[PDB]
């Protein structure tokens, strides 16, 4: 029982602190988008209508 | 941040300090304690994130959405121009159930602020809510779970000719 | 004895020749493999990459621009001295009534 | 704003970390209990900073910091509520869980599974804070059915007992039956108000609130232990001692009363359910002081008293003083607590006996003990200016001027004349008398632990009263004009009851053959509601799932009607076709009628 | 839908081709990483659904049916590689060519644009299905369960073809999307009477409805683990969708056709909810209460309220979870003991310290515990039904203590108590188990986080 959960919490936190550590360090030294009006003229992509950095990236590249 | 129009608030009203009391008020130490711990500190950290958020700023737009023509100018079973519609009333669909958010923020915010008071301090914000719950109402009640804009229509001229009926039959009264 | 039949097989304790055993193989090399393609591609993947992909997924169904959009028509209009909203969906100009 | 409400919520995250630091392993077990005490000891220093702002200007806020789920027009969010009522019970359940955890860290002690106890109680905690800071409906079921299951796996803490196993489901069976009203609250609340938000449901404010409050009531009734599902509340001391002094005496019993308080405004403008909570409290209070007088258990006389007091705040509902009914949660809180903290040391003492018949000669053995015992049942009667006094005679002194069911007023007065029995009872038992224990003396109280723990709520059963009462802000216009008789009945059926008491105390000790009666069987027996509902009511249940559920509907006739005699009919027509003697001479013969009724009957021919 | 159907289809040669003792690590690997892309299907929009050609679409109703599909089946090769350890290779190979079969046939099922297309592999569904019962099965009696199994499903699904195809006569299409602007109001006479039931039968049976259930406590109990897993946790739900989607062409006549089987759900759901309380077979409990659960989702669906098919998407999700975790944890216990009477075993608790918390965490979930989705998708379909009935408070009310009742007196039977003496080969917990349990719990409980992507396309 103990070797299963000290693996359970090795596996997780082998992806989750540096996913915990990388949206840190994206907020603190990236933060979000700003929210503007569309200069006269310009059409946005599509996924220049998202917040979050992570959020916009995902559009961007997958959707 | 954001509209004060839209999520309106009264001024504040603190009264002045007036002690008639030789003992020190333990809250006001224990304030003075709090902004130098924990404001003070805290302040400084938002400082150095925001400076970093300033040397890299970059915007996102609010998405806007042409009108196209609505279902009662779509042909029967033209797909194309009720596919359009119907986004279309799905959209409208949508922000209006916000509005109807918004108008139960700014009636449960008055409630809460107003305390004791309540009762009569929050009537116009209680008026503003049974009206756009009313409009609401006509518009999506009793649709079920597959609403269209179709079904909406005809649930909008079930009630015009019952207006118009009733109208009528006053007439001569 | 009736009918030439196997007699059925003591059943077996993955414990007894590998106290090490993580119940997926008895071969101890494959047994430990079998459990690392769990627990990475299980937890330190999808489980954990896919709540991260969850939680930044762009608007999901919209619901944060109509909140915008909901603030911007409600400050128009009561701006205008104009209702919030209307009981007629359609606009009664362009619908005729039977009769 | 920024003080208010940081303090506010660091408490509900202090007491978390504990659970979370449980995540990660062996962060240090030796040490565990130690450490989940003194985290609650300060989450009661920060709770009482908001306690006092609130005490000093009225300050009271909303905190909706997270969006959840919005369905529709139905936005939920995780909404906390820091005002009067949770602002004065989040210090007193602190101050009381600090107790009971230092209490069990000397209770507790030889336990394997110290840890998973201390766990447990710190999850319950986490749980009625939510339940008290819910500013919606649904935010207060999660802490509604939170306190619950916490309650079951407490109840059924020694687990290979069959009795504590019986009891653990027999709280939740009870619970859920309430549970029922809170469903149908909410079910209409959403319905007619489109909110479970607190906030919209007194700002519209509805006349017709016949159904949700009868609902409330239901759900109050079982989780508050009143009568009709009552009898979970006593069987729930199968639990260990600091279960029964915390969830079952202190704190969990009394969610459905401070549910009831949360709607007042509701409750206050309905006449008629205010007859309903009334009646319902105070047969709940006489009928379960009743069954406390014959009772031989230490810990079933206490249950009984809690249930009896909880029957009490539920007067108090019913007459429309929801403040009085939430100032006796908070005093009751006090020495209730102390006494099963008491019980549990003498029980101790004593090798797990549990029974008032081998108790006795303990008032000198345990002298520390033997104070808080008597200041906590001083407390619970209500003796002047002790903490029980300053909520419990303002409710007999406002239930005697109210137009009242007359009925009601006569019940909540004689159970409180019995409440002064059945107190002496325990003194005269366990106390006074000539040992009745047995040979092999161990009594001892020496711990520090025990000491402590006792002592902070022995202080709190002096002055917890005084100083609340004192402090809280006035919210009615309190009754203080009031013919003599009435301002001092409280006093005068307590004085009646000692006297009472003590004289049938003492004829226990004169050699006169017993003779029982009628009365005193129904009172010990329990009146005889769970030898009969919990027979008869599940040997009809468990019929039905076999009998006709199970056997005669599944495996029978939902058989038959459908595959059985579809394949029989078709297993017989097989054998109609097949079924010949391969002679050609037949075969023949029938394509000649085949044939012949082609042309005659069906004119295939034309 | 071709960036998961190729994927999909390429599990079977990685099985076939793999190493004789690496079948098992492959084909989890792989399938673990296709799982892994199907959350690209979250890319929902707030009016239209995301189609991708005229066969496939995807809208918040077949996402999360989807991802949970996708989702067992690593799960379910890991709760059979045990059993089957001392099978031949050759039928290890196969049995894992059945469930990828099965897997490539619901996710088009789920995905298919076409009301003929989704039949097809609608009914495919059941070859698959039907194999894995019938040979793979562990006692005499799954040769009689797949007779039941295929016989009600055909049954109730044949009048279904001839229903689809008139109507494509007499609309002119089968899309699901064309049907939302070309439908037609169903008027009141005998002809569309039997058109409604036809339309309807088909997915009554699979969820199933009470009275047609009977197929389901033998499937359920004569399958092995990995079919039971799929039984409960997806096949359940073809019944649900379908009648999720066919409903938009049965109105107004859905609004009194309903009765009869609104009235069969609400007393149909106390009935087996008390069956399982005196049931002697832990397998037949969970699958009991299966049928109970489904219930409420045939209520949910017939009044056809926003909040009932938000609630009817929450149940079917949740029960997947649910249901699924409970057939492991019982087959924990059948891989010990070689038996499914709940009484043989008690008292596990005290041998199997880590199992027992798997135990109390999916009677929680089962018994619906607040914030769990479990209770959100109840929630909303009694809030739903409240305002169709105000009555039928009493028998949703009913329901949720005898739900409580057999939930935990399945828990405190097996897990609590003296343990029986003469059982001696309870051995510890294996990783593969506990990793098992975790990997339906943890999602289910991060659900919760998040539960809007499981509401479906009414939120
Ligand atoms: C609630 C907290 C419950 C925590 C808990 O301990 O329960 C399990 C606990 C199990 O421990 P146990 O029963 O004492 O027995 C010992 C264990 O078997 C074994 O104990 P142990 O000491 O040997 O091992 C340490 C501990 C922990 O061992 C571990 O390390 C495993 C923990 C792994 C957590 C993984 C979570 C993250 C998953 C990946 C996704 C994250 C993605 C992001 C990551 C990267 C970040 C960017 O063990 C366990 O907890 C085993 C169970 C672990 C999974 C349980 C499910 C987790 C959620 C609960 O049992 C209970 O406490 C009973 C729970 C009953 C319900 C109470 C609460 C009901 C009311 C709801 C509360 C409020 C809900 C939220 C709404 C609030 C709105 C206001
Ligand atoms: C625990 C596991 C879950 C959290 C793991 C991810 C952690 C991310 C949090 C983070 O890094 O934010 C950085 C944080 C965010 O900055 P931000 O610009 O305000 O946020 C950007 C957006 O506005 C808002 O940022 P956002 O939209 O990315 O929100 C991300 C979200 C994070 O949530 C997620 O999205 C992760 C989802 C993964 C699944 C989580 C499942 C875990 C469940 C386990 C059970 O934040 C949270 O809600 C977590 C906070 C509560 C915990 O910035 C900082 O690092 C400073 C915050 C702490 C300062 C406290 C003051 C101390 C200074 C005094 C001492 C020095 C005096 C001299
Ligand atoms: C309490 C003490 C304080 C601690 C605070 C920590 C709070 C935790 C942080 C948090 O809330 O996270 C933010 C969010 C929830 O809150 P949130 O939406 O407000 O997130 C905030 C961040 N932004 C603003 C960017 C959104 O986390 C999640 O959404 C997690 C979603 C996980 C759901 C998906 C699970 C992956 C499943 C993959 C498929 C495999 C399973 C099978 C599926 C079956 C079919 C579905
Ligand atoms: C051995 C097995 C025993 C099984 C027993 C099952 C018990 C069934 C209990 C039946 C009585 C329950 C109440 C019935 C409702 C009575 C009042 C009512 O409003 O509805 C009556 C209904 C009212 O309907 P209606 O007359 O208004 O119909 C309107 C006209 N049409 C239909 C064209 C639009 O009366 C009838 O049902 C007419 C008689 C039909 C006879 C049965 C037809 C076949 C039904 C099975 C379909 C599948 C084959
Ligand atoms: C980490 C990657 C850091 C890259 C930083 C340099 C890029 C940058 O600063 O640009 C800001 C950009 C947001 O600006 P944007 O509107 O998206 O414009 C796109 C530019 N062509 O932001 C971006 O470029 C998006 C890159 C960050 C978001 C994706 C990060 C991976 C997502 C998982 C996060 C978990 C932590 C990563 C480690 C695991
Ligand atoms: C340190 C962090 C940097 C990565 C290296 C990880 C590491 O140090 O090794 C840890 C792990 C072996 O440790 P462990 O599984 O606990 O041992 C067996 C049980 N005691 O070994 C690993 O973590 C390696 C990854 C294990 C998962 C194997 C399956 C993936 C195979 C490679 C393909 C992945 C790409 C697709
Ligand atoms: C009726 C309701 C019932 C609710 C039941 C809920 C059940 C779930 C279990 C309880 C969970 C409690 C956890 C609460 C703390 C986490 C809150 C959070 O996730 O913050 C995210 C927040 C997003 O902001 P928000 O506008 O609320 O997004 C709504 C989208 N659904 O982002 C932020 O605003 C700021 C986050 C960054 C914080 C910066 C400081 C970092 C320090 C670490
Ligand atoms: C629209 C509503 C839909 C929903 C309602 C669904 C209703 C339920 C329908 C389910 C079908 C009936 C159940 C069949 C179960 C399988 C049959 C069975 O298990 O019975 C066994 C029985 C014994 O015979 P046997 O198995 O061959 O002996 C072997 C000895 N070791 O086997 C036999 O005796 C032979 C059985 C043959 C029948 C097989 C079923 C055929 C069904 C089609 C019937 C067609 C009737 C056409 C006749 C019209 C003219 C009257
Ligand atoms: C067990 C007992 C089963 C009892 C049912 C046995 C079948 C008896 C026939 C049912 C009646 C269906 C029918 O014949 O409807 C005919 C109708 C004519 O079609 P049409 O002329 O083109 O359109 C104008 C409508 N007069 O066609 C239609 O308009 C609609 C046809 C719908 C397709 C129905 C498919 C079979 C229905 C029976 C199974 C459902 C009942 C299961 C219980
Ligand atoms: C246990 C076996 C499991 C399998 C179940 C198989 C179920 C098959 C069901 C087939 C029968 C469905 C009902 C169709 C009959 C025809 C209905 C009809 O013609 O009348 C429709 C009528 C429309 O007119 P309306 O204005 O809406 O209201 C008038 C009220 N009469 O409006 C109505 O009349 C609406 C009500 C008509 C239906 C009456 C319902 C009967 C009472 C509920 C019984 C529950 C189910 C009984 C199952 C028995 C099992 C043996």
């Amino acid at each position: 029982d103990k070797r299963f959960l000290k693996l359970l919490r090795f596996y997780i936190l082998l992806t989750g602190i540096p996913v915990a550590i990388g949206i840190t360090l994206i907020n603190v030294f990236i933060g979000e988008a700003e929210l503007a009006e569309i200069p006269e003229g310009y059409v946005p992509e599509h996924w220049e209508y998202f917040k979050h950095p992570i959020s916009r990236w995902i559009a961007r590249t997958f959707f | 941040s954001w509209d004060k129009d839209v999520y309106p608030e009264p001024p504040r009203r603190t009264p002045a300090p007036s002690p008639q009391t030789s003992l020190p008020n333990p809250i006001t130490y224990l304030t003075k304690a709090f902004d130098l711990l924990v404001d003070r500190p805290v302040t400084l950290v938002r400082e150095f994130i925001e400076r970093q958020h300033a040397k890299n700023k970059y915007y996102y737009y609010h998405r806007e959405f042409r009108r196209v023509p609505d279902i009662t100018e779509c042909q029967e079973k033209d797909v194309l121009c009720m596919f359009e519609a119907e986004m279309q009333w799905r959209r409208d669909y949508k922000v209006d159930q916000e509005i109807v958010n918004i108008i139960q923020e700014r009636l449960k915010a008055c409630q809460q602020r107003e305390g004791e008071s309540h009762r009569q301090n929050c009537a116009k914000e209680l008026e503003q809510f049974t009206q756009v719950v009313k409009a609401y109402q006509d518009r999506y009640h009793d649709l079920g779970a597959h609403y269209s804009a179709r079904k909406c229509l005809a649930k909008q001229k079930q009630r015009m000719l019952a207006e118009r009926k009733a109208a009528k039959e006053a007439a001569a009264a | 004895l009736r009918w030439q039949e196997d007699p059925e097989p003591e059943d077996e304790n993955l414990y007894e020749k590998n106290p090490d055993s993580h119940g997926y193989d008895k071969d101890p090399a494959v047994d430990i493999w079998n459990m690392r393609v769990v627990f990475f591609f299980g937890f330190s993947i999808v489980l954990v990459l896919g709540s991260t992909f969850v939680a930044y997924l762009p608007d999901y169904r919209m619901q944060e621009w109509a909140r915008r959009e909901a603030e911007r028509l409600v400050k128009y209009r009561e701006a205008h001295g104009l209702p919030i909203m209307e009981s007629n969906c359609f606009d009664p100009s362009k619908i005729q009534l039977p009769e | 704003m920024n003080m208010f409400s940081s303090l506010s919520l660091v408490t509900l995250l202090l007491l978390t970390m504990p659970i979370m630091m449980m995540s990660f392993n062996t962060y240090k077990p030796s040490n565990y209990p130690l450490y989940v005490k003194t985290a609650i000891s300060y989450a009661f220093i920060t709770s009482m900073i908001p306690t006092m702002m609130f005490i000093h200007s009225g300050q009271e806020l909303i905190i909706s910091n997270w969006h959840w789920l919005t369905i529709q027009t139905l936005k939920l969010s995780l909404s906390f509520k820091m005002d009067y009522f949770s602002m004065m019970f989040i210090p007193v359940a602190l101050f009381v869980t600090w107790s009971i955890m230092e209490f069990s860290m000397w209770y507790m002690y030889s336990d394997p599974n110290i840890n998973k106890f201390f766990k447990y109680l710190l999850l319950f905690l986490i749980t009625m804070l939510i339940l008290v800071t819910a500013n919606n409906l649904f935010q207060l079921f999660i802490g509604w059915e939170g306190v619950g299951i916490m309650s079951f796996l407490l109840i059924g803490w020694w687990y290979g007992r069959a009795d504590a196993n019986t009891a653990a489901l027999q709280a939740i069976l009870y619970n859920r039956i309430g549970d029922i009203g809170f469903i149908l609250a909410m079910a209409w609340f959403l319905t007619n108000l489109n909110t479970w938000d607190l906030q919209q449901i007194f700002m519209l404010n509805p006349s017709d609130s016949n159904m949700p409050l009868i609902g409330l009531a239901l759900a109050a009734t079982g989780k508050s232990a009143q009568f009709g599902l009552h009898p979970w509340l006593p069987s729930a001391m199968e639990g260990p001692t600091p279960v029964s002094a915390l969830l079952h005496s202190s704190t969990m019993v009394v969610a459905g009363i401070f549910l009831l308080i949360r709607f007042y405004p509701l409750t206050e403008n309905n006449k008629y359910i205010q007859s309903i909570t009334l009646c319902l409290g105070a047969i709940t209070t006489l009928f379960t002081a009743m069954c406390a007088l014959t009772q031989n258990d230490i810990k079933k006389i206490i249950a009984f008293s809690t249930s009896s007091q909880l029957g009490l705040m539920m007067v108090t509902i019913g007459i429309n003083q929801p403040y009085l009914a939430f100032l006796h949660i908070c005093t009751h809180a006090f020495f209730k607590a102390m006494l099963f903290m008491c019980s549990g040391s003498i029980i101790h003492s004593l090798n797990d006996e549990q029974d008032i018949r081998k108790m006795g000669g303990l008032f000198k053995a345990m002298p520390f003990t033997t104070t808080a015992l008597i200041v906590g049942s001083l407390a619970l009667t209500g003796m002047p200016f002790l903490t029980g006094f300053y909520s419990k005679d303002l409710i007999i002194e406002a239930a005697n001027t109210s137009y009242t069911n007359a009925w009601a007023l006569l019940m909540t007065l004689i159970a409180t004349s019995f409440t002064a029995i059945y107190s002496t009872r325990i003194i005269f038992f366990a106390l006074l008398g000539q040992p009745r224990f047995p040979t092999l003396v161990n009594i001892n109280e020496n711990n520090p632990l025990l000491i402590n723990s006792i002592k902070r709520l022995l202080i709190g059963s002096l002055f917890a009263g005084y100083i609340i009462s004192n402090n809280i802000p006035p919210t009615t216009i309190p009754q203080m004009t009031m013919p003599y008789y009435l301002k001092t009945t409280a006093l005068i059926v307590t004085i009646l009851g000692f006297i009472l008491a003590l004289e049938i105390s003492n004829m226990t000790k004169n050699l006169k053959y017993h003779y029982p009666s009628n009365a005193f069987k129904f009172s010990t027996l329990l009146g005889y509601f769970p030898t009969i509902m919990h027979r008869l009511a599940p040997y009809m249940n468990l019929s039905m799932s076999q009998k006709s559920a199970s056997s005669l509907l599944d495996l029978i006739w939902l058989e038959a009607i459908l595959p059985k005699t579809i394949s029989l009919a078709q297993m017989k027509a097989s054998t109609l076709v097949t079924n010949q003697k391969g002679l050609i001479k037949l075969y023949f013969l029938s394509f000649l009628i085949t044939i012949l009724i082609s042309m005659i009957l069906f004119n295939f021919h034309e | 839908m071709l960036k998961y159907i190729i994927p999909t289809i390429m599990l079977m040669p990685l099985t076939w081709l793999s190493k004789n003792n690496m079948i098992w690590v492959n084909s989890t690997a792989h399938s673990l990483l296709i799982s892994f892309t199907s959350l690209l299907l979250m890319n929902q929009f707030g009016d239209n659904s995301l189609n991708f050609s005229l066969l496939f679409f995807s809208d918040s109703l077949s996402t999360p049916l989807l991802i949970l599909t996708m989702w067992l089946l690593p799960l379910m090769l890991m709760a059979s590689q045990h059993h089957l350890s001392k099978e031949n290779l050759t039928r290890k190979k196969l049995f894992i060519t059945m469930l990828i079969s099965l897997q490539l046939f619901l996710i088009m099922t789920f995905t298919a644009m076409e009301l003929i297309l989704f039949y097809i592999l609608f009914e495919a569904t059941l070859v698959p299905t039907l194999i894995i019962i019938t040979r793979w099965g562990n006692q005499t009696e799954r040769l009689n369960a797949g007779l039941y199994f295929l016989f009600y499903t055909l049954a109730g699904s044949l009048p279904l073809l001839v229903a689809l195809i008139y109507i494509q006569n007499t609309v002119g299409s089968l899309n699901f999307l064309m049907l939302q602007y070309w439908v037609q109001p169903v008027h009141n006479s005998w002809s569309n009477v039997f058109m409604w039931l036809a339309c309807m039968m088909a997915f009554m049976v699979k969820m199933p409805l009470y009275g047609l259930h009977l197929w389901l406590p033998k499937a359920h109990v004569e399958a092995p683990i990995a079919g039971s897993m799929v039984l409960a946790a997806v096949l359940l739900k073809l019944g649900g969708y379908g009648m999720l989607r066919i409903t938009l062409i049965l109105n107004p006549m859905t609004d009194f056709m309903a009765y009869p089987f609104i009235m069969l759900s609400l007393w149909g759901m106390i009935m087996t909810s008390s069956i399982c309380l005196r049931q002697t077979d832990l397998k037949s409990l969970i699958a009991y209460s299966s049928v109970s659960h489904m219930a409420l989702v045939i209520v949910a669906i017939l009044i056809q309220t926003p909040w009932s098919y938000m609630g009817a998407t929450a149940l079917m999700i949740a029960h997947g979870l649910t249901s699924s975790m409970l057939f492991c944890l019982a087959n924990s216990n059948y891989e010990r003991i070689h038996s499914r009477t709940m009484i043989l075993a008690r008292g596990l608790q005290t041998l199997l310290p880590l199992m027992a918390t798997w135990w109390l965490l999916a009677s929680l979930t089962n018994l619906a515990l607040p914030p769990t989705i479990n209770l959100i998708g109840e929630l909303f379909v009694v809030m739903s039904t409240f305002s169709w009935s105000n009555i039928t408070i009493i028998l949703m009310g009913v329901n949720m203590v005898i739900t409580a009742l057999y939930s935990l007196y399945m828990l405190i039977m097996t897990q609590r108590g003296k343990y029986t003496y003469h059982i001696n080969n309870i051995s510890p917990s294996f990783t593969r188990e506990n990793a098992l349990m975790s990997l339906h719990i943890l999602p289910l409980l991060l659900l919760t986080l998040n539960p809007k992507i499981i509401l479906g396309p009414l939120y």
